[PDB]
């Protein structure tokens, strides 16, 4: 049997480098290019590709740093009960609290694992004293609680000084944020927010003298984002946790995302059927189920499984340092660090 | 004017429809047709079983066909058999070899000009006497076709004897278990009946257990040296191909000749009624259906393009001819034919497994 | 609560008024049907299915045509729609339904009727008998069920003959006659269709096997409609029968609608979904990756109003209430026994003449 799979590619993409089945179904892949990334564009393109070929799944890659894409895909996925894999760019920026009916999964570590790593980098170089700074970006609570529950377990004698919550949904005329930042004493600051948010926070921090020697910021994957795009406001010496395009390229990912969806075999081989792709986005719900998820989650190819939360169980993480020459440099692997004495940055 | 008697057919292509039309035209020419004359009525296969049944009704039974020729398209003959059997209008299968069509409970008025797979047992048996294989292990798939081949060969054996019959669940990919049970037995002649994909599973396991070399004989059917079953088949295997078994043109020619003969023989009798015109509102069987079937079942056509045409008690073709094929240096080589009743070895030498 | 479409198809004179009286709720629609050949039945269902969203089908008819059961089974398997044959030919037991059938019938299985027959024999100490069948599907189930009940009993059963009759050929060679003239037993179990039985009986009489000294016992589908008695049926004929007496059409349609509705409910409330009714029969080849047998597991085990209305996988009823009938001298069918829960209770101690 044949199942249709749309691979959507936003912006620059080597479509030639991108292009088997012993399984019970065969992927009829179609490589689709999309120009814009606003809600209408993404919704309009996916719905129409569905009111054409019968799409059993979507594999989605963009170049942009727009973490909103993930949110737009979760919504589209939950509304049409179509599996969607966010494998690269904004679509892979971890989405916290995906919809219950969501069939959206992303390549990348959970917020909780990224926090687990950061404390590991910390233990490595004996950085036991710190602060946290989040905005309200979803997952901020996931982040803080994982840090807080880890410390309490520990005899390592951590000391969390301040935890700040920055409301980035208002303007900064009162210079409220400047004042919240002025409260920070600690030498290590863990920051959780979006890339575009971080660029603002850093500027305000460079103004209050918190970005030089003696203040080290550690930042999750979605802040670093695309490493070939470095905002001038990022403090030299920025430590991030990225999802490496260095050992796991787009074509590898895109192949693996088709191996995930081509799930369908498992469910066919056990229930002698697969869900009929939403002929349209103009609906008739007592008919569609969530059944495919159970299978999209346990795919073993050459262990590609997920959590029901929608993130990879076993992602390879590279620790990166933004250096003086202002390129992102690989200084660790997830924990094995290049350095034994942390260099002055 | 003569009485026009329609014969129907569900065939593969418009080309084969034209062959059917031409076979009937010739039957008219060669027969005395003052009293009764045949007319050809045909369609090609529908995309699914429900549409096919409906086509039978709207296109064929609507024309009062005395009989319906049916081939395997390029989706089985079943909907055609059920619909036609509802009225006891005989169906002549031209190319299906599945044994299930030999079952009178399900296929009430079905005859075919090719033998069912399981009849390959007749050749194996003749082969066992010839090369004096008195002790054999039978390996069959545990589905209808596997069991048919077993019943059929056990019948012929009850001389040479089967030491054990092993059966395996179709679709099972590791048969190391099954095959180790047969390695432990003494007898080294192994007969196999399985679909293509199951033969592949057996051949592999067989090989990994090194049961495919010198000393071992493998005797098989057509499905087991076809398509994919060939990709992993051991060398020195002996297999079969039904001569003309796939020639729709030849079988149309012969079926029409047998049927024309039977029609004329039928009208030499009295109180022959016509079939129902159409399906709608007709629920009684065609009263002459069972008699037309009896005449057909006992028809005998000696000079057939596919050989000597007679039907056995299940309405299956008798006197079928087989190519005896041996896999030599990975090539299928004809080492002989079963000519209907006799094995005839040709000048090409059999190379056994090992050799 | 959401609504499932349930087509209820009535063939022949029927009282619709009397007839027309959970997480999901039924939207019934009574449809009449005039003909019972294959095109009429296939067509009416495929049309019914392309207008509404029929989730299940309740089928009743007023005939003795067992072919209807087979037509339905095929439809049910091709389109993966539940179909319930509750009455008539539609309920005449079909053996070996398709692997993917969702066809279920109100009535006792072939094997149970055969057991019931042996119970009748044991009660009146009729231990010596013979069997006659045609190739009608089920005949093996019938002959084997007898053979292994016999084999496993500390009772002096004696099976004298088993004849198999080929009704697909004409009988101008007098074959049937020459087989029948071999029977000696005073009891004869006949397994075949009603239309077949009338021919067999006509012949057995011409050979002196119908009268006194010979008792024929026959299954529900030979008796068929008890208001239609072929003249060739011998007086004194015994038959098992699904109790159309105390269990009338309007009751059966009730339970019909219940089973398709209960079943659907049970499956939304454990899977958060229900199989979507295919709107077309012309499209079932492509669309089949997306279709399933799934509802079978629920259709098979519905308790309703404290009655266990469940089915076997083979598609017959688990606990049918059966009635033993005897064809009297005035050629009307008379009730003479009940089979309840593996328990046979007869009316007479001494058997009637
Ligand atoms: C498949 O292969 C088999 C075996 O070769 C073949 O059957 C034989 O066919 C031949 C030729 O038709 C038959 O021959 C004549 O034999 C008789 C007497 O035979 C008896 O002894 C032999 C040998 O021990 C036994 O086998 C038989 O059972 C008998 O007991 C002989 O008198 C006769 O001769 C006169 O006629 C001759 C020409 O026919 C003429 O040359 C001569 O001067 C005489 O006037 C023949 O030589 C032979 O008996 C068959 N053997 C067996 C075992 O049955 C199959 O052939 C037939 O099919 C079609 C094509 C026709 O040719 C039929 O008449 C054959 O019966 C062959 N099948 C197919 C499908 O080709
Ligand atoms: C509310 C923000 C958000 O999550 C956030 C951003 C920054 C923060 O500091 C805190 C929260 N989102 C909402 C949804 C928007 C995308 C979208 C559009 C149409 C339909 C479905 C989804 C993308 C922006
Ligand atoms: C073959 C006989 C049958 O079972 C039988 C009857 C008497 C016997 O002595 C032995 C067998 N059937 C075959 C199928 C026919 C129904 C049908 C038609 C079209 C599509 C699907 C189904 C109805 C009659
Ligand atoms: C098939 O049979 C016909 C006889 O009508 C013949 O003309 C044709 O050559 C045959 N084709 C094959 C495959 O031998
Ligand atoms: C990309 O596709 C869009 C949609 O047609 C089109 O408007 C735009 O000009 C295209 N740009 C490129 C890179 O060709
Ligand atoms: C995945 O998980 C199931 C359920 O726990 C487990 O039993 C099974 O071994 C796994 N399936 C595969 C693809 O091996
Ligand atoms: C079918 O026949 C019956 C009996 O005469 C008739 O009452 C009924 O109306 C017919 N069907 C239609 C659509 O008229
Ligand atoms: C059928 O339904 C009953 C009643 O709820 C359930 O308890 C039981 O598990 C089912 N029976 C079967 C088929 O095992
Ligand atoms: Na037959």
């Amino acid at each position: 049997p044949s199942i249709g799979i749309a691979v959507i590619l936003v912006g620059t993409s080597d479509e030639v480098a991108i292009k088997f089945h012993h399984l019970s179904v065969v992927p009829r892949v179609e490589l689709v290019a999309m120009n814009e990334t606003d809600p209408k564009s993404i919704i309009t393109r996916i719905c129409d590709l569905m009111s054409d070929r019968k799409i059993q799944g979507v594999v989605f890659a963009d170049d942009t740093d727009q973490e909103a894409i993930a949110q737009i895909l979760d919504f589209i996925s939950a509304q049409t009960l179509t599996p969607i894999l966010g494998i690269h760019g904004g679509s892979s920026m971890i989405m916290a609290d995906k919809d219950e009916s969501s069939m959206f999964f992303q390549f990348g570590p959970s917020i909780e694992q990224q926090a687990s790593v950061m404390l590991n980098i910390m233990e490595e170089y004996d950085w036991y004293i710190f602060s946290i700074v989040t905005t309200y970006f979803p997952g901020y609570q996931d982040f803080v609680n994982k840090i807080r529950s880890t410390i309490e377990n520990s005899f390592v004698g951590w000391e969390l000084e301040e935890v700040l919550l920055l409301d980035m949904s208002l303007d900064d005329g009162d210079s409220k944020i400047q004042n919240q930042l002025k409260k920070l004493q600690s030498p290590i600051i863990l920051l959780y927010c979006t890339k575009e948010e971080a660029t603002y926070i850093f500027e305000v921090a460079n103004s209050v003298g918190l970005t030089g020697y003696g203040y080290t910021w550690i930042v999750p994957s979605l802040v670093a984002g695309d490493t070939d795009t470095v905002p001038s406001e990022f403090p030299t010496g920025l430590i991030s946790v990225s999802y490496d395009e260095w050992d796991y390229g787009l074509p590898a990912r895109v192949r693996d995302g088709i191996a995930i969806i081509t799930a369908a075999s498992d469910m066919l081989s056990e229930h002698s059927f697969i869900p009929e792709p939403k002929s349209s986005c103009y609906n008739k719900r007592i008919y569609q189920s969530n059944m495919l998820n159970r299978y999209l989650i346990n795919v073993t190819f050459e262990d590609l499984s997920f959590s029901e939360d929608g993130y990879q169980m076993h992602p390879k993480l590279v620790i990166i340092l933004l250096n003086k020459e202002r390129k992102w440099e690989r200084v660790g692997k997830w924990l094995q660090m290049k350095y034994y004495v942390w260099p002055r940055m | 004017d003569p009485k026009i008697v329609n014969i129907g057919a569900v065939l593969s292509t418009k080309k084969h429809e034209q062959i059917f039309r031409e076979a009937v035209n010739q039957a008219n020419k060669r027969h005395f047709t003052r009293k009764i004359q045949l007319q050809a009525t045909s369609v090609t296969h529908r995309p699914n079983a429900i549409q096919m049944a409906l086509s039978v009704c709207e296109d064929l039974i609507s024309s009062q066909v005395y009989a319906i020729l049916v081939s395997h398209p390029p989706l089985t003959p079943t909907p055609i058999s059920y619909t036609a059997g509802f009225y006891r209008i005989p169906v002549i299968g031209l190319t299906t070899r599945m044994s299930i069509y030999s079952d009178k409970s399900i296929h009430l008025s079905f005859l075919r000009t090719v033998p069912p797979y399981s009849h390959q047992a007749l050749v194996w048996f003749e082969m066992m006497r010839l090369f004096n294989w008195n002790h054999v292990i039978l390996i069959v798939s545990d589905d209808h076709e596997g069991r048919a081949a077993q019943k059929k060969l056990e019948t012929l054996l009850e001389g040479p004897k089967a030491d054990k019959v092993l059966q395996f669940e179709p679709g099972t990919k590791n048969l190391t278990a099954l095959l180790l049970e047969a390695k432990e037995l003494e007898a080294r002649v192994i007969i196999l009946s399985a679909s293509e994909d199951d033969a592949t599973a057996v051949y592999k396991s067989a090989a990994m257990l090194d049961m495919t070399g010198a000393g071992y004989v493998w005797l098989v059917g057509e499905r087991e040296i076809s398509g994919s079953a060939l990709r992993y088949a051991p060398d020195g295997i002996i297999g079969l191909q039904l001569i003309n078994g796939k020639n729709e043109s030849a079988h149309i020619s012969d079926a029409v000749a047998v049927v024309a003969q039977a029609i004329h023989e039928l009208f030499e009798m009295e109180n022959i009624t016509d079939p129902p015109r159409g399906c709608v509102g007709n629920t009684n069987i065609w009263k002459t259906g069972p008699l037309f079937k009896r005449v057909l079942m006992s028809s005998k056509y000696p000079d057939g393009v596919t050989g000597r045409i007679e039907f056995n008690e299940d309405g299956d073709r008798k006197f079928a001819q087989y190519s005896i094929m041996n896999l030599q240096n990975r090539k299928l080589v004809q080492v002989g034919i079963f000519n209907g009743s006799y094995i005839i070895q040709n000048d090409r030498k059999i190379i056994w497994p090992g050799g």
